[PDB]
């Protein structure tokens, strides 16, 4: 398990339908990216929305 | 400093799943997720330890009242209550009289909060125990107090009193 991937089971538990960013990503626009992941890319924030596929909404890319 | 208290966790949530959630927010050192030994269930809360104070503080800012797991809103703080809606209070009915009327049914966690809709004097009353809250409903719903006929039921959060308040029982057992 990694930052940027969320399993279908957890997605179901979160009530997060596919093709949607997890609810905490909106707050990251205001407050900033994770202090422990300076190189985190999130689709639709600082990574092309085309990469939001399946379990993936982000990825640590330097 | 580097550990956060997580509250309001549906007991079906596993520890793997807590890890999977919180590693989205920052890298996680360990998780203490207490199990009630008698019931072999989890108790509604956990402790998540990050690597430093900064990541924890970040987590609290981002995660607090952002995520619903099994529909319930998760709380994140540094370092599960019976709330009733009372409608149609008389002008006479102080905050103090509410305390006296509901005291006899059980312990109150905080003082009442009074507010007005539409003319219509209402209050929130906060019980430690859903068992005690039930008695107060049974005894006072649709009854006459200071010549006004009141209603008493659980407040909206959609309502308090759901089954998954065995979290109330665990917290009473383990003394908050």
């Amino acid at each position: 398990s990694r930052p940027g991937r969320i399993s279908q089971e957890l997605r179901a538990i979160m009530n997060l339908p596919e093709g949607q960013l997890p609810p905490w990503c909106m707050k990251m626009k205001d407050i900033g990216l994770p202090t422990g992941y300076p190189d985190l890319k999130i689709a639709g924030l600082n990574w092309d929305i085309t990469n939001l596929k399946g379990d993936v909404y982000g990825k640590i890319i330097p | 400093g580097n550990t956060v208290y997580v509250g309001n966790i549906d007991p079906r949530i596993t520890k793997e799943q807590l890890y999977e959630l919180f590693i989205q927010i920052n890298p996680v050192l360990r998780i203490k997720y207490p199990k009630d030994k008698v019931l072999q269930a989890y108790q509604g809360y956990a402790f998540i330890e990050f690597y430093n104070q900064g990541d924890a503080q970040y987590a609290i800012k981002i995660m607090n009242n952002t995520v619903r797991l099994y529909d319930r809103l998760i709380k994140v703080r540094q370092v599960p209550i019976a709330k009733l809606f009372i409608k149609n209070l008389a002008d006479s009915i102080d905050s103090d009289q509410l305390v006296k009327i509901f005291n006899k049914f059980g312990k109150l966690i905080r003082e009442p909060e009074i507010f007005y809709l539409s003319k219509l004097k209402c209050a929130y009353v906060y019980f430690e125990d859903f068992e005690k809250a039930d008695l107060a409903i049974k005894s006072l719903n649709n009854q006459l107090v200071a010549n006004n006929r009141i209603t008493v039921d659980y407040a909206f959060k959609n309502g308090k009193g759901n089954a998954k308040y065995g979290d109330d029982v665990d917290r009473l057992l383990n003394k908050e």
